[PDB]
């Protein structure tokens, strides 16, 4: 999905 | 008996009075609006003195206009000099309440003194490189508010209960001893030969003194409230004063009356200090508006203002040779002007 | 006002000793101190002073990394090191006091020596070896004059079986006790000392301007 | 540029400026009083039990240094120099609640004090003496109060019912000057005290602490 | 204390007057005479001045 | 079409949060001459929080073109910076509120321990400290793949992501709101204990937690539903709640600085 401040 | 004596002094002022109204011939508005404006006057800072912790009451140039003495409500008297903006000498005291000091014109003696009631001498010139205090001086009722030297072993003290005195540093008794004041006095000034010297209380008043015999030769009444500063015209023939009530007045020796008022419909805070210059042409003084301002001596007109402190004004001073002026506050700090 | 040195002795070359000297009956904390040496048959030349508070320390350039400086203020001692003793570093050693401000008048006083025996800059110049109303001229390699206005040249009087002494700093200002009638003027690189109504020994030039200081050749009246 | 001399002066300079950085933080430590009030009271005897030319006494409570100061002289002309005791925590008044016929004066004297154009911020610590004999004059029945105030008679109060409603209208004619013109900046602290007590110190402390909380709290503006 | 205060009154009565005038002029004459000494008024150049 | 909007939210939010802290720094150096104790706090919160915004354009390219054109060496020193002034911020908010209770609680006693000095001195700490505690975060940056056929850097390389969220979410909530609201509380007692300051000061302490929480918590409350669980609707919102993620800085020099009365006079000034 999306992880940290962006997504994949 | 006391009413024939009252009527006599009542017969005496009302012909002092009329002697006086015949002495008046015209204006010095009128004779000195032939003179040009000098114009607007714009000066800036210069350098800015720093390292006290308190409140500032006190100040005095040396004669050379380059070395200065100060004194705060922290208990110390610190002794700077001007261009290179260096301490020489810092000195601790005894009481903690001063609200004047004084510097020799020789060089080697410091005069300090507050709400203990006795005055302080300290000499410089020392081996071992230090600072010892030399004489004590007591005797006086009240607390202490002026202080100068006539030389290196005379002095003049001003006290709170309504009298003066003249002491001498190595026999240590009051020589002489000056009355008839009603009320507190405030401020002293001393004329350019030492002969006279004038002084103002709270009762509205001045009266001017003579050294060698004692006695109050002429006095002089137009105010409605205390008086808080005093100086003296260069030439030695008239008085400017500044009291409580916002107006700042212009006295003369010879023809024994007022000339003109310095006032401002605009301002209403009461005046601490009051200063001339070389010349003559500018009267500066500050007021607790938070600023100071300098007026035209012969015109009455507003000239500049000078601004920049936090808090009112105590005590501004300006050297013999006339290169710059000197004002401090209760902000510590104190202010070069040029 | 006292400043008494004792000790060091004679040890053979390749030694070490150690110089200590004492002062009592003023503050020790305020003044700087010079220690300063004096061959045999010789002139003066600086050794090495020490600031107040100890902050900067300076050693001559011909004795660095030899000698070591130092004091104890609660004890009022001013001490020195010496290492690797030489057949040339026998000289006679004085030790002076010195302040510095606005107004102030250094090497002021000067305390007794003690004698040891083992086992670029600007140059000075001189009238003359010696000379029996007086006038001494001295001269320099360079101009001792600042922008600030001040120039610096100190004039030394040393009386025979006594420690020198100071007389003029700045060639315009009396030290205290100096009879009226020394006086002393000059110019860029041209200096003159005047004595009227004649006192015999020796006068030196003296140079504060930069750190390595140099002394005078020495002139003698008699 | 510059020569020895000038950075051995600056040296100098530096090493004098130390010492009274290092110096200050040894005075801004304890706190300061003020002590005012007239004749015929108690000053010298509660000065006394605290213990156990301007004078100045010293104390210590709970690891807190307490200094107290006062001026006699003047003949109550004091316009002038109360003007320097412009940073100073509190002033300490003292009045004597027996005589009935100088109490005008403490009034008088009480309004010149808390409308000064200088003391608008300190505030003051009100004490009240004599209050064993106020009451054996009250139970001697020959002192009158309606004769001085009128009002008194018609007063309602809101050991004895006489001496308390004598001690509640004196606390009501001392505190309704102060609450005219307050605003809010400086307030007042009645207290009631005989010539035996012992407590007054702990008093003082928590006085000084609630005014130096509020002062902090208006600094940091939570109102 | 009356008679001292009507013999000091007298004392002091004893004066010699002068023209308003007269003085008026004499600090016009003084002020103008020195006016060129006066450094505060007359800027001075960055030469002579120390504080610059 | 969605994309415009929310580069047009991130300009926004920089334009706002640049201008505010900018005037808040000129006041602050400029008149206020740094008397006090508080304008210290003050003035490195508001440092931090302009140096905060300074990575926001780069993340709003990087939303915007789909790709990262930069290159390698460029968003390891931004997520580097990143990482600093995120937890700086909220070290410097506990420490300013740690030294709000004593002053209030504890009067005469705190004078000893508050002074200049420390003051100055703590001021380093919490920039180590948070260099310290990011440390591992620059350490693993590299670049990754995506659907559309673009690279995109990301961070640090199963459970492990999982306990790295775990540490993350303790270390920056379980920490600053109990040791903010417990102060606060004790403030109220302590107020209550000695009748309108009490409204404006439980409106204050309401306003402040209200704001943070609602301000921090969906960011992890969407970070863990994503690893504990592919449509453009998630894309969408996890960018709307990266944006929100930045309102805190833009909101808080308003409410400490604006709104205090001994900040106004000096603002009249100039």
């Amino acid at each position: 999905x999306c992880f940290x401040k962006t997504c994949t | 008996e006391l009413d024939q004596l009252r009527q006599e002094a009542e017969q005496l002022k009302n012909q002092i009075r009329d002697a006086r109204k015949a002495c008046a011939d015209a204006t010095l508005s009128q004779i000195t609006n032939n003179i040009d404006p000098v114009g607007r006057i714009q000066m800036r800072t210069r350098r800015t003195l720093r390292g006290h912790l308190a409140k500032i009451y006190a100040m005095h140039w040396g004669t050379d206009s380059r070395l200065l003495v100060s004194a705060s409500q922290d208990g110390k008297l610190i002794i700077w000099d001007s261009y290179t903006t260096n301490k020489v000498h810092a000195i601790p005291l005894r009481s903690s309440w001063v609200m004047t000091c004084a510097y020799a014109p020789s060089g080697n003696y410091v005069a300090c003194g507050g709400l203990d009631n006795i005055c302080s001498i300290y000499n410089l010139k020392t081996r071992e490189g230090n600072v010892r205090v030399s004489r004590e001086l007591a005797g006086h009722t009240g607390y202490l508010s002026c202080c100068r030297f006539l030389d290196d072993n005379q002095i003049v003290t001003s006290s709170g209960d309504t009298t003066c005195a003249l002491w001498d540093i190595e026999t240590g008794q009051q020589t002489t001893t000056f009355t008839g004041h009603t009320g507190d006095v405030m401020s002293l000034s001393l004329a350019p030969d030492t002969r006279l010297f004038v002084s103002g209380a709270c009762d509205a008043s001045a009266k001017l003194w003579d050294v060698r015999e004692g006695m109050c030769r002429q006095t002089f009444t137009g105010h409605e409230s205390d008086i808080n500063a005093i100086c003296f015209f260069p030439n030695g023939n008239a008085f400017a004063t500044g009291s409580d009530d916002a107006t700042c007045r212009l006295f003369d020796l010879r023809a024994d009356q007022e000339l003109m008022t310095y006032s401002h419909d605009n301002i209403i805070c009461g005046i601490t200090s009051v200063s001339f210059s070389k010349s003559g042409r500018l009267l500066l003084a500050g007021y607790d508006d938070f600023n100071c301002n300098v007026w035209d001596a012969l015109k009455a007109d507003r000239a500049g203002v000078l601004a920049g402190h936090d808090n009112r004004v105590s005590c501004l001073g300006v050297t013999d040779d006339g290169m710059a002026v000197a004002t401090g506050s209760w902000d510590s700090f104190l202010k070069i002007w040029n | 006002v006292q400043l008494v040195e004792s000790g060091g002795g004679l040890v053979q070359p390749g030694g070490s000793r150690k110089l200590s000297c004492s002062a009592s009956g003023f503050a020790f904390s305020s003044f700087g101190m010079h220690w300063v040496r004096q061959a045999p048959e010789k002139g003066l030349e600086w050794v090495a002073y020490i600031s107040s508070g100890s902050g900067t320390i300076y050693y001559a350039d011909t004795v660095k990394g030899r000698f070591t400086i130092s004091r104890d203020d609660p004890k009022n001692t001013l001490f020195l090191q010496m290492t690797s003793l030489r057949s040339e570093d026998t000289a006679m050693y004085y030790c002076v006091r010195s302040i510095y401000y606005y107004g102030s008048s250094p090497f002021d006083f000067w305390g007794q020596g003690t004698t040891l025996t083992v086992s670029s800059d600007i140059v000075m110049t001189q009238a003359t070896s010696s000379v029996p109303s007086v006038s001494i001229s001295c001269r320099s390699s360079k101009s001792l004059l600042h922008s600030n206005g001040n120039t610096y040249l100190y004039w030394f009087l040393q009386r025979p079986g006594q420690s020198p002494q100071l007389l003029i700093y700045r060639m315009s200002n009396l030290a205290s006790g100096v009879p009226e009638r020394f006086s002393g003027s000059g110019s860029g690189t041209a200096f003159t000392l005047t004595i009227s109504r004649l006192d015999v020994g020796v006068y030196y030039c003296m140079q504060h301007l930069e750190y390595p200081l140099t002394f005078g050749a020495g002139t003698k009246l008699e | 540029t510059v020569s020895a001399e000038d950075k051995a002066a600056a040296e100098r300079s530096k090493m004098i400026d130390k010492n009274l950085r290092e110096d200050g933080e040894k005075a801004r430590r304890t706190l300061r009083l003020l002590l005012l009030g007239a004749d015929n009271s108690g000053k010298s005897t509660i000065v006394k039990q605290m213990r156990i030319g301007i004078f100045e006494t010293k104390f210590q409570v709970d690891k807190v240094n307490f200094h107290m100061f006062d001026v006699g002289g003047q003949r109550d002309e004091r316009r002038k120099w109360i003007q320097c005791f412009n940073d100073v925590t509190a002033i300490i008044f003292v009045v004597d609640s027996s005589d009935y016929n100088r109490l005008q004066e403490a009034l008088n004297d009480f309004k010149s004090i808390w409308n000064n154009r200088w003391l608008r911020t300190i505030s003051v610590i009100l004490f009240l003496n004599k209050q064993d004999l106020l009451a054996e004059k009250v139970l001697a029945g020959k002192s009158k109060i309606e004769d001085y105030f009128p009002e008194f008679a018609r007063y309602t109060t809101p050991e004895d019912p006489r001496v308390t409603r004598a001690k509640y209208f004196i606390r009501k004619e001392f505190v309704d000057i102060s609450t005219a013109s307050g605003d809010g900046r400086h307030i007042c602290y009645p207290h009631f005290t005989c010539a035996v007590d012992t407590e007054n110190a702990r008093r003082i402390f928590n006085d000084c602490k609630d005014i130096i909380l509020q002062m902090n709290l208006r600094e940091y503006n939570l109102v | 204390q009356a008679r001292k205060l009507v013999e000091q009154l007298k004392m002091e009565a004893n004066i010699d007057r002068i023209k308003v005038s007269k003085a008026a002029a004499d600090l016009m004459a003084y002020c103008e005479a020195h006016a060129k000494e006066d450094p505060l008024l007359t800027p001075v150049p960055a030469s002579e001045n120390p504080f610059r | 079409t969605s994309n415009a909007v929310l580069t047009f939210i991130y300009f926004v939010v920089c334009i706002i949060g640049l201008c505010g802290n900018t005037l808040v720094i000129y006041v602050i150096l400029r008149y206020a001459k740094m008397k006090t104790i508080t304008n210290i706090y003050i003035l490195n919160l508001a440092i931090a929080d302009e140096l905060f915004m300074l990575g926001l354009p780069f993340l709003a390219m990087q939303v915007a073109l789909v790709h990262w054109p930069f290159g390698k060496a460029i968003c390891r020193v931004v997520m580097t910076v990143d990482g600093i002034n995120q937890f700086t911020s909220i070290f410097c908010l506990t420490v300013m509120s740690i030294d709000r209770y004593l002053a209030v609680v504890h009067p005469i006693k705190s004078a000893k321990w508050r002074r200049p000095r420390t003051a100055k001195m703590i001021t380093m700490a919490v920039w180590g400290v948070s260099l310290l505690v990011i440390l591992p975060i620059m350490i693993y940056a590299g670049l990754r793949s995506n659907q559309w056929g673009r690279s995109s850097c990301t961070i640090n390389w199963g459970a492990w992501y999982t306990g790295f969220i775990i540490y993350t979410f303790i270390l920056g909530f379980l920490v600053p709101l109990t040791i903010i609201c417990l102060c606060y509380l004790f403030i109220i007692i302590k107020v209550k204990s000695s009748k309108k300051s009490e409204k404006k000061v439980t409106r204050m302490v309401s306003i402040v937690v209200a704001v943070f929480i609602f301000c921090w918590l969906p960011f992890y409350i969407f970070n863990v539903s994503s690893v504990s669980m592919p449509t453009p609707a998630l894309k969408g919102m996890f960018d709307f709640v990266v944006v929100l993620t930045y309102a805190n800085s833009c909101a808080n020099p308003i409410l400490y600085a604006f709104l205090s009365d001994n900040f106004k006079k000096s603002f009249q000034n100039v």
